[PDB]
């Protein structure tokens, strides 16, 4: 039941960068253990990742630099709602 | 003389109005030694911002300022600013080129959240003169901010398009801005201009706004922008929240409906379809 | 509002 999401607007997407949203009660325990798991099972397949942050206060997960290609790998990860590659905003 | 945006939103100048509120803004860098928000205005140590594109290109503090700056001075500025009482705090994620990220804007949401757990003060209203496409994510974090009690504007988008196509515009729970001008028509901006649709809440003066330039401490310089717009409404929303401090969210978008002026817009300029979509509203300060 | 000016204009 997680979604992978990306922007409508190609020339606005951001590929290579993706936040990792999780369930809503999450705990901030279980998000960066979650991460350190997806940096675990990447390396398995020879990828490198980087935890750019972890969320906590408003939505609970992380922001991960990684290849798309693993993006079926981390929707199977526990606690996972939805993945969303980063995209920009500009200022009206 | 008054600016004619000030002028139009009274009711046909408080020196200290929206005295309880901090505005937290969402911005570029802000040059916070300008003589109209000096003191007023507190630069967080907050910075998430993606580089310039172009590898040669030159990170002048005047330039690098300009946007957050104005929208700053329009308000709380000493001399043209709606809310004269109103504290600031300035989280910077737009770079010099007025482009951030979603991911930056989400961790900037959650650093608002954090500082206000450490240590709480009055309402609080987040100013987020931005746009970008259609978001899940910056849409859902704007709704738990809201749900958690504190009060967003945010700009409606200049590409004379439905606002339900970008975000935070589309997010229900934030009060969306649109722009209109001097003759309350809505404003044109190069080929495109505001955006409209029922994922606006009401308009706002958004044409030739006199605010705060950052070219030297003491310029002033027009700006026109569905930004400008979403500023006038945080401006008066810090003064009807601390007018009356207890009202909620629902409470507050109420009252900015009922203090609106009704029908001073020309419906022929939005699309046919968009006409009884659009709400035909402009912003207005309680008398 | 239309300008610029080195000081408030009002």
């Amino acid at each position: 039941t997680a979604t992978f999401h990306r922007c409508a607007k190609d020339p606005w997407r951001l590929p290579g960068t993706y936040v990792v949203v999780l369930k809503e009660e999450t705990h901030l325990s279980q998000s960066e253990r979650t991460a350190r798991r997806l940096q675990a099972q990447a390396a398995r397949r020879g990828y490198l990742t980087k935890i750019l942050h972890v969320f906590h206060g408003l939505l609970p997960g992380f922001l991960v630099k990684m290849s798309g290609d693993l993006l079926e790998l981390a929707l199977k990860l526990p606690h996972v709602d939805y993945i969303e590659e980063d995209s920009s905003v500009f200022a009206q | 003389s008054i600016p004619w945006n000030l002028e139009r939103i009274t009711p046909p100048q408080p020196p200290d109005g929206g005295s309880l509120v901090e505005v937290y803004l969402l911005d570029t860098s802000i040059q916070s030694d300008h003589r109209e928000i000096e003191g007023r205005v507190m630069v967080t140590d907050f910075e998430n911002v993606p580089e310039e594109d172009g590898t040669r290109f030159h990170r002048q503090a005047s330039k690098c300022d300009s946007h957050g700056t104005h929208l700053a001075g329009v308000v709380s500025g000493r001399d043209a600013g709606v809310a004269k009482g109103a504290s600031m705090r300035s989280l910077r994620v737009l770079n010099c080129q007025g482009k951030g990220t979603v991911s930056g804007t989400l961790i900037g949401l959650e650093f608002i959240r954090k500082s206000q757990l450490v240590q709480p003060v009055g309402p609080l209203v987040v100013l987020l003169p931005l746009a970008g496409g259609y978001s899940r994510v910056l849409n859902a974090a704007c709704q738990r901010l809201a749900r958690a009690g504190v009060v967003l504007v945010t700009a409606a988008g200049n590409f004379r398009d439905d606002a339900c196509l970008y975000s935070p515009a589309s997010a229900p729970e934030v009060i969306t801005v649109g722009a209109t001008n001097a003759q309350d028509q809505p404003v044109t901006l190069g080929t495109l201009g505001t955006n409209f649709g029922r994922c606006v809440d009401l308009f706002a003066p958004g044409e030739d706004i006199i605010g705060a330039s950052s070219d030297c401490s003491t310029c002033f310089v027009s700006q026109s922008g569905t930004s400008q717009a979403a500023a006038h409404v945080a401006g008066i929303a810090a003064m009807m929240l601390s007018a009356e401090p207890e009202l909620t969210l629902a409470e507050l978008r109420q009252r900015l409906i009922h203090f609106s002026a009704k029908d001073v817009i020309n419906e022929a300029w939005f699309p046919e379809d968009q006409r009884v979509l659009t709400p035909n509203l402009v912003a207005a300060l309680p008398p | 509002c239309k300008g610029w000016w080195d000081h408030y204009p009002c």
